[PDB]
């Protein structure tokens, strides 16, 4: 109707009090009301360079102001003095009839014409330039274009994938002054642990951004059903994470304090962690050439705490049935044993056969991944040269064995138990060689067997026979012992 | 043929032209 | 990234330097083989590209650009066939098959020639100490 | 079938993520709401029920609202239900022709409704001003139908009509609570909002033991008791939405597909209450019209008599909803007959709706036969016999509990009608469950 | 930029810095020109040449005869010369389905001879080419795993053994090779 | 009278949502409903002085 504004400043104070209380109260209420051991979260900062710490570092009052405003308006109202129906409004009078009568309408039309359409258009153009994976559209376009006119003759190495990554469009936004060749030089300096001198704050940024780029490249390569590029991508990710050039004997060069000029020239037979641990604790230090017990303990604790895998039972499963049937949708079930490079081999027969079988219950066979989703996350990696802090990650990708083409997008698992690695069960050493299975502290039920399940994404063939597959589970932070297995589905009907 | 941003632009332009016509007819009486 | 402009460069050189006629037919066969290879590659990549696009990992303009390249390749191949007919009378039904053959032949030739470089890549990657005669000296 | 070249928005080729969908839903809602607050320019019978139900308000660019779209949709729904359209799913050209015919009839009915409301409305008989006023609402109608098409194409969480209805319902609810408007009738200025006047009386009256009970009853204006009651009923209806029967299913064509076929308690939630409301609306409309036209008649006095307005001493008197507990304790027979009728109505409505809309247990059994899915521990020829033991009882009980919730809300005096609250809750719960089963933040 | 010779009719790029694809196309065009120079008929048929095949067969027989003479060194040189001649002096417009089998049949003998002599890396590369160009047979995986184990590469050795077993798991040699690779890798690790 | 029996049997056979799911449901729906209502209220409130000044 014909409203009557507050011309005595007696009604809008109460309305403002209500509007402010309804927003402060819940905030005050909320404020009043409100698993996997990581051994590296401590030793990481002890070996990370200070130039990296500086990079990692550099790159509620609403309640109080609302309360004091409520107090001010309450005192203001308390200082105030105060048939047909007369309608009115609560807003003050000068807000509509004073000298600022056109100010409100011009502010409103401005907020409608400039702030809304311009910001909506900018947000739309930004959210359209991005892919669902998390990379820019130009970067994905470059990756696809480079994978299309890719001669199968050239063998993929780390240098070629770095050359590809240097064409990332997101690096130009970070630094419009640098060129792709500069990015290649920076990444080479990072891998070979070479000092850029002045562009260190750019090298750190590009290395930090390389993660999502390599994941996008891996996804695209698996999409094109190409295996060499995927393997090279995971190996390059390992190389960039650990800041160590890809060599035959690199699992031992990823250690914190080793001198290559001494190690390579001295020994030529120690290639993996196990052959290293075969030697005594003093011979290890004498070979590595560090001769510092206070510092040898650190590298011994690191090299005895990165995870090596080993399968216990690998086979296909169909949820709700017992055998692989023609034109059915099975999934891949893996039983891995996360062990350190120090523990001897535990025979398969010692497993109590209870941890390997799958419970056949409707709540369980409705979604076989709910049981996997209960495992704790993986700890922080030992990446002394990677700028940010990362959690480990395991990339499980499956290919066929008829021709050798990847037949699904790569699955990236993150949940796993490293309980078999804690410093409590250290009596299980390879050097004791006294059948440590028959030990007074050995109990086969204490070793936890993590599980990994990969949905197949493609149905079984309509024919009848054995069809072979290949499952690869490579690490993404260390140079550990990976998985390279073959499995065949015995379609029998 | 038509994009969503085209629709938003048409709607906002229509509302803007309506409010402009209103304010013009209002100021016409005050000026003349 | 193609030999399409190379044949045009040869053609423009023909009218000025009085080049031989056979080199023109050679460049023509080369362009035809390249067109055949690119058409086959696009035909084999269409399903995977479409799958990646429907999955939402390739962008929206790239699908349009690819669909445009599909018909651009056909236009280029038809123009190459027309040029071949212009150059030699009644020389079309043989042109397609000789291009189809030289495509795979030069593909195999490149794949074989690449092993001369591929041989040292693995040496550098695995730090092998190989003396003469290709034997290992550990 | 015909030839047609008219503008339309194109659907995206790829799935739209959750955030891009949510932001677009919010922006479309903002535009649709701003369209409902700006009045026309050339301006110089009140039906609050239709304007409150069909998302329309008089004197604004949104006076037509979603009524023109909903009319065409209902017309084509009836034409498809009567099997006269003989729509065949084996061809997509017929579907596209039907979808474009939807728009080409919606626009013509928009023209007709606009012309009739202009030539008959109280705006005034006295040409360029009339043409400009016509074009304003014309362009507004095209804008709102295009926005609905956008929200339905995939850029939005769901349909547009139901969303706008739910938003208008929520807005009526919020306005019945935080209304800044005041009324001065002898005693003084008093806010027309619950919380606003509540805090105002708590502050300025300087008598807590009296101001609290004075602001809690408020026999004339909404109070704290109504707010507490409506939020409690909202929470209870929420808790009632999770009720469902999960029967185990498996596949026989492609072995190894284990899932659950959920059967909620509110099987056809939105339909029975809205059909009952429309029926009662037409009923009392006809009763009032015939009582105003005919002064007195035996059958007119039998069907309904109106007095102090309200109906009394007639059949239309029994169908009227109860105001509060006082009218409940006044005539217990009236309460009994009204409750029995309002429950049986929703019951038979749920039954006929699940039988007509193609979700009968026979149709569901046929659909299982098509998909090949079977029950876990039963046979093939038993799925229909089992669905007959679940679907009808579930539908009847859902209709009954919906009726009971509506009448309880209407009796206990909520801020809004129970039908509106339930409709908004269902419309939002649908979006929630869709975003859950699809996967989004 | 590019130059055109007169007496040789071979196109060479006059630029000092030239791209790789351009170089490949230039060499291919040179090959096409030098083949069209020899082939006289304008409407050439994809039917392969006869005298060229006879010369290739003669060189191959000269290489193979050295096996009966127990001369294992010059046989490799003769086989390599025959393969290079068949790869060079054959015009690309000859039949693919006829040039491919001859190359495979000669390269298999070259593989066996190079493996017998003691050269392992060239053998591994030849097997890699032959396996990537479209021949997947259990007669190749055995030699590939043998070469990989000889040049100390155990992971790919086990991978190739598994890929071979995934085709004919009834083989009596692939299982032994897998067992040997497993033992060697167990020593490599423990 | 058997109607309430069938109803209570159907209810006892249904799956009632527990606390951990009910809290997520109520949180999501409350955020949605309140974000709708506050936007509607702001739109209906701000346009009153605009409607008075302009018109």
């Amino acid at each position: 109707t014909n409203y009557e504004y507050d011309e005595a400043s007696e009604t809008w104070p109460s309305f403002i009090l209500t509007g402010l209380l309804m927003v402060v109260g819940p905030m005050t209420l909320l404020q009043i009301y409100q698993f996997n051991e990581e051994v590296f979260k401590n030793l990481n900062e002890e070996y990370t360079s200070d130039e990296i710490k500086q990079f990692r570092r550099k790159f509620n009052i609403i309640i109080i102001v609302g309360w004091i405003l409520v107090a001010i308006l309450l005192q203001r109202i308390n200082s105030n003095d105060a048939q047909s129906t007369s309608h009115g409004i609560a807003l003050p009078r000068f807000l509509v009839d004073g000298s600022a009568s056109p100010l409100l309408v011009v502010c409103y039309v401005a907020l409608l014409g400039l702030i809304l359409p311009y910001f909506v258009s900018r947000w739309w153009a930004r959210t359209q330039s991005y892919t669902k994976k998390g990379i820019h559209n130009v970067t994905a376009s470059n990756f696809v274009s480079n994978l299309v006119n890719y001669k199968p003759s050239e063998i993929v190495t780390t240098d070629l994938i770095l050359h590809w990554l240097s064409f990332a469009h997101e690096f130009k936004q970070f630094f419009p002054d640098l060129q792709p060749t500069d990015f290649e030089k920076l990444l080479q300096d990072h891998i070979n642990r070479r000092d850029s001198g002045k562009l260190n704050n750019a090298k750190f940024r590009i290395v930090a951004k390389c993660h999502s780029l390599l994941h996008g490249l891996l996804d695209i390569a698996c999409g094109f059903r190409n295996l060499d590029i995927a393997l090279g991508a995971i190996n390059t990710f390992k190389c960039i994470v650990q800041a160590v050039p890809l060599t035959p004997n690199c699992q031992i060069l990823q250690l914190p304090n080793v001198d290559k000029e001494h190690f390579i020239t001295k020994t030529g037979d120690i290639h993996t962690l196990g052959k290293l641990f075969t030697l005594e604790d003093a011979k290890i230090g004498e070979v590595l050439g560090i001769k510092d017990q206070a510092k040898l303990n650190e590298t011994l604790r690191v090299a005895s705490h990165i995870p090596n895998l080993k399968i216990i039972k690998a086979d296909f499963l169909v949820p709700g049935e017992n055998q692989v049937t023609p034109s059915s949708t099975p999934y891949i079930s893996l039983k891995v044993l996360v062990r350190s490079a120090k523990q001897p081999l535990i025979p398969t027969s010692l497993i109590p056969e209870e941890n390997l079988t799958e419970p056949q219950d409707f709540e369980s066979q409705r979604d076989p991944f709910a049981m996997m989703s209960k495992q704790p996350l993986v700890p922080y990696s030992f990446a002394p040269f990677f700028p940010t802090k990362r959690r480990g990650s395991w990339c499980c990708l499956v290919s066929s064995q008829k021709d050798g083409k990847i037949l699904q997008t790569p699955i990236i698992i993150e949940k796993l138990s490293y309980k078999n690695l804690n410093d409590d069960k250290d009596f299980f050493d390879k050097r004791i060689k006294m059948d440590l299975t028959k030990h007074e502290k050995f109990d086969i039920n204490d070793w936890e067997i993590g599980t990994i399940k990969i949905p197949l994404g493609q149905p079984a063939p309509e024919t009848v026979g054995d069809f072979f597959f290949r499952v690869i589970v490579k690490s993404t932070d260390y140079f550990t012992t990976d998985l390279d297995i073959t499995m065949n589905m015995k379609v029998r009907d | 043929r038509v994009d969503p941003l085209v629709v938003l632009f048409l709607a906002v332009g229509f509302i803007f032209s309506v409010v402009a016509l209103h304010v013009i007819s209002k100021v016409a009486g005050k000026l003349f | 990234n193609d030999a399409h402009d190379l044949y045009f460069q040869i053609k423009e050189m023909s009218e000025n330097e009085k080049i031989h006629e056979k080199v023109l037919k050679a460049a023509l066969l080369n362009r035809g083989a390249e067109s055949v290879r690119r058409s086959l590659k696009l035909k084999e990549l269409a399903p995977q590209i479409n799958l990646l696009y429907k999955n939402g990992s390739i962008g929206e303009d790239y699908w349009k650009r690819f669909e445009t390249e599909v018909k651009l390749i056909e236009l280029e191949f038809k123009d190459t066939l027309q040029e071949a007919e212009r150059l030699q009378p009644g020389w079309v039904q043989l042109f397609v098959m000789v291009c189809k053959e030289i495509c795979f032949n030069q593909a195999l030739s490149r794949r074989y020639q690449s092993i001369l470089k591929r041989k040292e890549v693995c040496i550098k990657e695995w730090e092998l100490k190989i003396n003469n005669d290709g034997r290992l000296v550990n | 079938p015909f030839e047609s070249f008219l503008p339309e928005v194109i659907a995206p080729e790829r799935k739209v993520p959750y955030n891009q969908k949510l932001i677009w839903t919010g922006v479309s809602l903002l535009i649709f709401l701003i369209l409902g607050q700006i009045p026309l320019y050339g301006i110089v019978d009140p039906l609050y029920w239709l304007r409150a139900m069909l998302a329309s308000n008089r004197g604004t660019l949104l006076e037509l609202g979603v009524s023109p779209i909903i009319t065409s949709s209902l017309i084509f729904q009836f034409l498809q239900g009567t099997q006269l359209l003989q729509i065949r799913p084996e061809s997509k050209q017929d579907r596209e022709l039907f979808q474009i015919a939807q728009k080409v009839c919606a626009i013509i009915l928009i023209l007709g409704q606009a012309l009739v409301v202009v030539m008959t409305g109280n705006y005034g008989a006295p040409l360029p001003i009339c043409l400009l006023l016509i074009f304003q609402l014309m362009f507004a109608s095209l804008i709102v139908m295009l926005l609905d098409e956008l929200l339905s194409k995939g850029y939005g969480l769901g349909s547009g009509i139901s969303l706008f209805i739910a938003t208008n319902i929520a807005e009526q609810i919020f306005w019945r609570a935080f209304a800044p408007t005041t009324v001065n009738s002898g005693r003084g200025k008093e806010f027309e909002g619950a919380v606003i006047a509540f805090f105002h009386l708590l502050a300025v009256r300087k008598d807590k033991k009296r101001a609290l009970v004075e602001a809690f009853y408020r026999t004339n204006l909404p109070n704290m008791f109504q707010v507490l009651m409506t939020v409690a009923i909202f929470l209870f209806v929420l808790y009632l939405q999770g009720f469902r029967y999960e029967l185990p299913i498996r596949s026989t064509k492609v072995r190894g597909q284990i899932g659950i076929y959920p059967i909620k308690l509110f099987y056809t939630s939105n339909t029975p209450i809205i059909l009952q409301s429309a029926l009662t609306s037409n009923i009392f409309l006809i009763s009032q019209i015939l009582f105003q036209k005919y002064p007195t008649n035996p059958l007119i006095r039998l069907i309904g008599v109106w007095g102090i307005q309200m109906a009394l001493s007639g059949l239309a008197y029994y169908i009227q909803p109860l105001m509060s507990l006082s009218e409940a304790l006044l005539d217990p027979i009236k309460t009994i007959v009204y409750i029995t009728f309002v429950l049986g109505s929703c019951a038979v409505f749920s039954k006929t709706w699940i039988e007509i809309s193609g979700t009968s247990p026979r149709d569901i059994a046929k659909q299982f036969k098509d998909q090949g899915m079977v029950i876990n521990g039963k046979r093939e020829t038993s799925i229909y016999r089992e669905l007959k033991k679940i679907i009808p009882t579930a539908a009847a009980f859902g209709g009954a509990t919906i009726g009971a919730l509506s009448v309880g809300s209407d009796l206990l005096g909520t801020l809004g009608s129970g039908a509106s609250i339930l409709l908004a809750t269902t419309t939002i719960y649908g979006y929630y469950e869709a975003a859950a089963k699809e996967g989004g933040f | 930029t590019l130059e055109y010779n007169a007496n040789s009719k071979l196109i060479t790029a006059s630029d000092a810095v030239v791209a790789l694809s351009t170089e490949t196309n230039i060499d291919q065009i040179n090959v096409l020109t030098t083949s069209l120079i020899g082939e006289t008929n304008p409407n050439f048929t994809p039917q392969p040449n006869e005298a060229l095949s006879k010369m290739i067969k003669g060189l191959f027989e000269s290489g193979m005869k050295n096996l009966q003479q127990k001369k294992l060194n010059e046989a490799l040189k003769n086989v390599s010369l025959a393969i290079e001649m068949a790869q060079r002096k054959r015009a690309p417009w000859e039949a693919f389905a006829i040039q491919l089998p001859e190359l495979h049949f000669m390269l298999r003998s070259k593989i066996d001879l190079c493996l017998i002599l003691g050269k392992h890396l060239e053998a591994l590369q030849d097997l890699d080419f032959l396996l990537g160009t479209g021949l997947i047979q259990p007669d190749v995986f055995v030699r590939k795993a043998d070469c990989l184990l000889k040049l100390r590469q155990w992971e790919e050795a086990r991978a190739t053994c598994e890929r071979g077993l995934a085709l004919a798991p009834e083989d009596m040699k692939l299982r032994a090779l897998l067992i040997e690779t497993a033992r060697n890798l167990a020593e490599y690790n423990g | 009278v058997e109607f309430v029996r069938e109803g209570t049997q159907f209810l006892a056979k249904c799956k009632k949502p527990d606390l951990k799911e009910y809290t997520k449901i109520v949180k999501a729906v409350g955020i949605g409903f309140i974000a709708v209502g506050i936007i509607g209220y702001a739109i209906k409130l701000i346009h009153i002085p605009i409607r008075y000044v302009i018109v």
